[PDB]
């Protein structure tokens, strides 16, 4: 029942005692396990029994943290000018990645698909190749058409740099239209390992045959890898600007990601231009801001285009923001800007002031391997420990590298790093160390609603800093990078930490001796 | 045809106008504009063939049908994604299945288990990774009923038998292990994964009680096809129980093994999704002699025409109850469409959805005064196009599996006042100011079916439709 | 006891069972009222019954929405270069009044007082005058000192302009220090008036004597009024130099509110300069912000300046922002620049994207008349109802138009608008009109508490906007104004909305068939 | 004197140049260089005078001793703010004096109740004003015990009568109506208000209970002037308690009307705070023949010696229970002092507060090994300064009402590594680089009163003087 002046939506339609009473009749046949015995089994997936069965895992994944290459490789690609993605193979895998992305950014995606089927399985995709690239043109008459592959068009071993080949010697795609490719199969690595294997197929297309010379145009390259937050793309393009030394994002998706809602749709808008990727190796050198994901990247600026690749870490935090731009100023021969010595004491003033609520509290978090690096570094800066770090997608040299720099902090002495581990993994981790909070995505909050299950002491809290995040709008706008990034973590830690101390210290004529109005 | 349909015929020919020659004589046959006097579509349109390449089809793949839409809802089982770990990554929890349980003890459905390939699992394969990963499964989720292996891409094609292993498994577990073979790669779309599933469910699950001993009554039924999005399949259950039926079970939304494995023994099955779960509906017909009908509870025009038509299956008694269900409903019926149809009356709409919907919503729309101008499936049959063709005004365009080009050219010449379709249309649409409502996920609303569900969707549509914010599309100084 | 591993602070230590056991004894120690007493006279004051007692009250004043002139001043008086605020009168104020800023910005707040103590109210304060302009001088060496004056002098009636010319004659303060004063009695009006009236001696000051020629330069004035959000004066400056006109803001302390912490005090930083205010009158027009409270400063534009004062609403949402920009544009004759287009267009995006959430929310909200009046504007934008109206410091002008407002809009249907009415009267409407959320500043806090003591279904969750905040950090380096501001006020009140919607949601087995991925 | 002292007195010379002449001789005597050898300071330091005009002083006035300090913790009165609006805003829940209770029905100390003056009330006086409110106040919270009205400025200024609205008031309301001339022009800072406050304590609530019945025991105590901050009256009472003693008022955190009324009847009055309430004790001693001392519950020498004095003027078995208590909470403190003392020792502080805390709190800070090299109290009186003596090393800068710029340069000049202050010092020292803990507030921490306080205590100076941050201030390319 509803009545005409206070129309339920399904939450909370169905706690009505009408549906309480279906529910309760529906159970009968079931043939549900009793009460008691669901809740025997919910307690001990609570404890330190179940955790370790639960680490013996060596086949079963469950609840993974990472997703597949071919969806980086679109993202990747999606960050060049008038490009449109196209990814060789089956067509269930674009509608998934169009679909992942639309729900992180409330966004248009354009992606196409060549629509792979059973008669490709054994003829392989050359047909659907030709048709697709033809089709694709036609309709939508990008200046680029980026290639990448689903795992179908991998096992059958489709011999892509073959097909497009054929494609332009036999007038499907045009001579005006440059079509990089990469292969990109999903049993290898993850969604950071397609965008750096798109990376390189781009910088093959774009540069293989330049002469190039570091430094006859007196700019920075900048590669982000795999980077799901609009601000990060604005922030460096703002700072360099202050720091008045030219740059080129190679692959910023930051203007087709946020196109105005004005009355038309605008399928292309910004990124790289092909001009700014072909006069990439004369630029002074390119860095690398997310280390460990851009590995063939690497070698292309040292290897193609015989650039220092000077090594630079994810800027996240006050330390890292120095040293990219104290690496910027030594490169360039340029000084630090006043604007950007004025907001790095703005920051540190944050961070003073702040210090009393964060020092001590102890995290859990999860995400990709430089952004759990960076944000891990940052923590320990800030007088928190980071107990709990996972990281599903990344590898032992990694954890050999977060190791030595836990090792080498105070906040670090209690610390745990686990690669090869998801968020069933995560989900004892928190029931049997119990830090404070987590910060993680949207999947995370299956596990803050675990955590309180057991009980209210026992909740704990998730931040959303990280990718995707579908059940809150607008969080792809912030900035997470340099000083404006840091204020923005620091204010969302904080505050964080004292939402949770207001709910804690609510309870009128009980814990409300301790609601204070000051904090 | 009138006018309106030689417009649209028109419009037809200057769409398709950009397509290469072969494309573009491919895709004129996925078109046409509607006839009140038809019953059958015959030559004039053709669907369920591959898409065109390259061309931006909404589309999914068989393991959507099967893992995504039948398996994935019944909550009392585990389903493992087999294969690398996208699929089950990007359809962890985006379909508003919903259900009742305890996540992780009880109730599987928004867990993503996975075989997560690597390099090693295509070289040698997966079936020893499956049976090891079947054994930690039993040991960490003790209370599943039951555990569903959904293959993708990969498995089939290096040549794995997960029906071995099944069998292998079952037997060392003591519980029915159901392999899939809905690798994304077979069919054209998401319904051959339905019809893959269908038959999976004929073999591997519907007989299991076959002979048992089972308490029925009179009144005993089966909801079928009615994905519970959003609540809506409890949105239409509590009105079957309200007539004085007995929903034995609800196939596949907040559905349970037990539940299909009991369905044999019902009286008559109700059909809501005709496309997904019309082959098993049509088996029990013909092995365990169960009727079934079509019915649809979007509005309350086709509400009152369902509850009447599924009473008249039984006898003066259930058949009275429908019209006291229906005469109790009505005060707020009258309300609803007093408040909600001036807003919304005379509005133009045009919908594409996947195979159900794009035909059963009409009637909410028209309780409100709405018109359709034009509605379109990714993936439907001839026959889906076939039960269209009643609920069209003369002269409407009806297309298949169009692409985005397609998609907004249509657009930009009828201008609708709204647009119901999915996820990857809205935001598209929203920039070219057009109204826009999610009719797959319900944009996080509903239930839209029954009763209940029609306030909701009143209010949703107006909400939408007459938002402050589309007027503001345009800067003033403009 | 404390555990070593483990030290808590007082919550949650005086939850443990040797201070619940003190509890119990200390109250056999204070007579208290039986708890089942207690409940009942809680539970009735959450009533219409008690609503309607409360809203008789003629002469009680509970828990105030608002503040005393002076505290205004000294905000008009911080935004000017190497200015130190003096308030005449008795030194508890200026305690009071640098703690109150010092809690909301977490910066240093410079004020100082003259001490006046019972000696003056037969002597006069002129002594003090005399002596604290000397002191002043020397210790912190302005170049302006802008005085003020507490409630004490007001009823003495000490005549702050002649004390001044005397303290000059005599010597006591040097000729070339600039000595703005204003008349501030706390007796009448509140906060924003205090504001206006120093604005009021600075014009006098600084621009008395001037021939001006309005157009002579090429600018415009802005004048913000009371304004407590460091963004709203960075997001006037940066939308001015966007549209290429010159601007001037009249009082912008935000960078003498945000000094970095770099190994330096400085007292002074930024501000508008004395050349700006002397070449005021030359301006074009000067647009002042917050109408409402801005009236003395309407007639210095007018009256003295012999300028338009175009009229402007605060630039607080979409349709508000668009109204300055056309208004800066038809003033200036330049073209609104095409990346303010761009910004406006992502905005649309933003409402657009989050209409579903918003539509239809009820909302209570209370504040200062400018603020109250721009807020509940741009929520009738966004399709919510603004049903509860409240600004203690508000006249019956404001109401009128108020009331004006929300008939003519389809979204104002069921508000109510209530002046002269403070935060106890808001707390009984929360409890008997109960909005889903309220907007408010921190005193707000103490309102969720009780609604959440009637029950989980009666809690109406705050909402921070506003002044003071101090039960958060760094909420005052936000933005509220322009469409940047927009952005910031559609994202809080969406993550508002689904912040709820998930908390509800949340228990497992029970309302979790609603806790989605997806929102 | 030492070389500390004598850098120290060219330090003083150094920082009163800046002064105007009038100014620099009278500010010269309000600081000196401490003596082992002195017991008493004698013509070294003067005090309790009043602030030079515009210096800054971060002095407040009468209002705040008294509303914000001795009244507005008692929780089970309305205490009204009778003036215009400013002063109880600002003053409204700042002092984390706490409470537990039943906010707005039971306990009153977060709401504001205030005759908010408007220029009527100016001119036509507010006595009529006042007594409506008081009516008011009670139909709408009648469970208060009791109604304090704490003045402000205009109040004697134009003329009202306060102590007549109360008299009639209080008969018409049959509860104590309590009147407070404690406007802010009186005296020179807080500590008039705090006399004010004691005098109207006194003579309108000490005597309630006169000649009634009370069963007494031999170990009835009283806390006098502890104001609960972050609950530190009640990490000190659980002590008292542990020892046998029977604490039946405390003054005034957490405090009641009932429990001071009940005050007479105790054997001895405990003082912490002497500054505010020693007024009170004296007038109990003289009137009642109550003893009191003085006792200080900051750090582990501080809180052993406090327990043995207080047991002492009881018997064997109270001495014997003070002995327990010490032994029980050993192995507590020497764990925190294992783990902080390292963290700490060596440190220098400087210290800045009202007037007690600034010698107060030296043992805790040298039972962690840190030094104080300047101490300075905003409002206390010459002894004050006296009790200082015996807690300083030779040659420490001790100074009294200092101006923002003189507190500047005597950080800048001793280079502290820790201040202890206020609020308004916070954010201008930290700045400059300087760890800095909110010695008022405990920096929303504490307790720090107590064996339970000083782990508090501990963990805090740790955290903010070792902060990884305050290495940052200097960007590295600087
Ligand atoms: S697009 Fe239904 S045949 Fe299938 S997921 Fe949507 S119109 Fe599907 S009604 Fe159903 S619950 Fe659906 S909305 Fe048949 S199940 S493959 Mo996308
Ligand atoms: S500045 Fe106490 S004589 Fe008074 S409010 Fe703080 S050093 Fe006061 S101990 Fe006390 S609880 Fe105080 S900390 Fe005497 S009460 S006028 Mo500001
Ligand atoms: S010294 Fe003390 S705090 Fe000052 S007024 Fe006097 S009792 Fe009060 Fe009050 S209303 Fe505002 S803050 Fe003042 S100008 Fe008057
Ligand atoms: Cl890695
Ligand atoms: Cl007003
Ligand atoms: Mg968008
Ligand atoms: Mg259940
Ligand atoms: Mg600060």
């Amino acid at each position: 029942s509803q009545t005409i002046d206070k129309i339920n939506s399904c939450y909370p339609l169905f706690e009505q005692d009408e549906y309480q009473e279906l529910f309760r009749n529906k159970r009968q046949l079931e043939e549900a396990h009793d009460a008691q015995r669901v809740q025997e089994v919910f307690a001990w997936t609570t404890t330190a029994e179940y955790e370790a069965l639960n680490f013996r895992r060596e086949a079963l994944t469950v609840d993974p943290a990472k997703a597949c290459q071919p969806l980086g490789a679109v993202l990747c690609s999606l960050g060049f000018a008038n490009t449109l993605p196209y990814v060789h193979g089956s067509q269930g895998c674009v509608a998934y990645f169009r679909t992942y992305f639309n729900r992180h950014f409330k966004e248009p995606i354009a992606c196409v698909s060549d629509s792979m089927t059973e008669d490709a399985a054994v003829f392989g995709g050359n047909n659907n190749m030709n048709l697709g690239l033809q089709n694709a043109s036609a309709l939508y008459k990008p200046e680029i058409i980026a290639v990448s592959t689903t795992c179908m068009a991998e096992v059958i071993g489709d011999d892509l740099q073959a097909f497009i080949a054929n494609a332009k010697k036999d007038g499907f795609v045009d001579s005006s239209i440059a079509v990089p490719h990469a292969h990109t199969p999903s049993f290898i690595g993850s969604h950071v390992t397609g965008w750096d294997n798109m990376f390189e197929g781009f910088a093959k297309t774009f540069t293989a045959d330049y002469q190039g010379q570091p430094g006859k145009l007196p700019k920075l390259n900048l590669v982000t890898g795999f980077e799901t937050y609009l601000g990060n793309f604005r922030v460096l393009k703002r700072m360099m600007e202050q720091m008045a030394v030219p740059c080129s994002l190679l692959s910023d998706p930051s203007e087709v990601l946020d196109t105005p809602a004005d009355g038309h749709y605008r399928m292309y808008s910004g990124g790289t231009t092909q001009q700014e990727m072909k006069e990439a190796p004369d630029a002074i050198d390119t860095l690398l801001l997310q280390p460990w994901q851009l590995l063939k990247s690497k070698k292309v600026v040292q290897e193609m285009w015989n650039q220092p690749a000077t090594e630079v870490a994810i800027p996240l935090g006050l330390a890292a923001t120095d040293e990219l731009l104290m690496t910027v100023s030594q490169l360039s021969g340029k000084p630090i800007a006043d604007a950007l010595t004025l907001e790095r004491g703005r920051l540190v003033d944050m961070m003073l002031d702040s210090h009393t609520w964060l020092h001590g509290k102890k995290f859990g978090l999860y995400g990709d391997p430089d952004f759990v690096m960076g944000l891990t570094r940052f923590l320990l800066e800030l007088g928190c420990e980071p107990t709990v770090i996972l990281s599903h997608n990344a590898n032992k040299r990694w954890q050999k590298a977060m190791n030595k720099m836990l090792d080498a902090s105070p906040y670090g002495r209690d610390s745990e790093v686990f690669i090869n581990c998801d968020l069933w993994h995560f989900r004892s981790l928190m029931f049997t160390r119990q830090p404070d909070f987590m910060i993680g995505n949207s999947y995370g909050k299956f596990i803050q609603r675990d955590t309180l299950a057991k009980g209210k002491a026992f909740e704990v809290p998730l931040i959303r800093l990280g990718f995707p995040l579908f059940d809150r709008h607008h969080l792809h706008r912030q900035t997470t990078w340099g000083y404006e990034g840091a204020m923005n973590i620091v204010t969302t830690l904080v505050n964080a930490v004292l939402e949770k101390l207001d709910s804690d210290t609510s309870q009128l004529g009980k814990t409300d001796y301790s609601f204070d109005l000051v904090r | 045809t009138n006018a309106t349909g030689e417009r649209n015929l028109a419009l037809i020919q200057e769409v398709l106008e950009v397509f290469p020659e072969t494309a573009r004589k491919e895709r004129r046959k996925h078109m046409m504009v509607s006839d009140p006097k038809m019953k059958s579509v015959g030559k004039c349109i053709i669907s369920n063939r591959k898409s065109q390449p390259g061309v931006m089809t909404v589309r999914g793949c068989a393991y959507a049908g099967s893992k995504g839409v039948v398996f994935g809802p019944i909550k009392d089982m585990a389903h493992i994604s087999h294969g690398p770990v996208g699929c089950g990554q990007y359809s962890r929890a985006g379909r508003r299945n919903y259900y009742t349980g305890v996540s992780g003890v009880d109730s599987f459905g928004t867990l993503n288990f996975t075989s997560d390939f690597q390099e090693r699992d295509i070289v040698f394969g997966g079936d020893k990774k499956l049976s090891k990963l079947i054994e930690e499964m039993e040991l960490l989720f003790p209370l599943t009923k039951g555990i569903t292996i959904q293959s993708e891409c990969p498995v089939g094609l290096i040549g794995d038998d997960i029906s071995a292993v099944a069998n292998a498994s079952s037997k060392a577990l003591d519980k029915p292990v159901i392999p899939v073979r809905c690798e994304g790669f077979r069919g054209v779309s998401q319904s051959l994964g339905h019809h893959i599933a269908n038959d999976v469910v004929r073999d591997w699950i519907l007989n299991n009680r076959e002979g048992q001993p089972f308490e029925t009554t009179p009144y005993d039924v089966a909801i079928i096809g009615d994905y519970n999005i959003g609540g809506d399949a409890w949105a239409s259950r509590i009105l079957l129980e309200e007539m004085g039926l007995r929903v034995v079970a609800q196939w596949s939304g907040d559905g349970t093994l037990v539940e299909m494995e009991n369905t044999p023994f019902v009286k008559l099955n109700l059909v809501h999704c005709y496309r997904s779960m019309n082959y098993i509906a049509r088996h029990m017909e013909e092995k365990h002699q169960i009727p079934w009908m079509e019915y649809n509870f979007f509005g309350p025009t086709k509400i009152a025409e369902s509850l009447r038509k599924i009473a008249d299956q039984f006898d003066d008694t259930i058949r009275a109850n429908a019209e006291a269900v229906i005469a109790r409903y009505e005060g707020q019926m009258a309300a609803i469409i007093a408040k909600y149809r001036p807003r919304l009356e005379g509005r133009k709409v045009l919908l594409y959805m996947g195979g159900l919907r794009p035909r059963h919503v009409i009637g909410a729309y028209e309780d409100l005064g709405m018109e359709i101008i034009a509605a379109g499936y990714e993936f439907a049959h001839n026959d889906d196009y076939d039960r269209t063709l009643p609920d069209l005004k003369e002269g409407t365009l009806l297309f298949d599996d169009a692409s985005s080009y397609e998609l907004e050219a249509f657009v930009k010449a009828l201008k609708p006042d709204l647009i119901g379709s999915g996820i990857k249309e809205k935001y598209i649409f929203q920039k070219m100011g057009v109204p826009f409502r999610q009719m797959h996920s319900w944009d996080y609303s509903g239930p839209y079916h029954g009763y209940d569900g029609f306030a909701i969707f009143a209010r949703d549509m107006d909400m939408t439709l007459n938002n402050p914010a589309w007027n503001e599309l345009t800067a003033p100084w403009l």
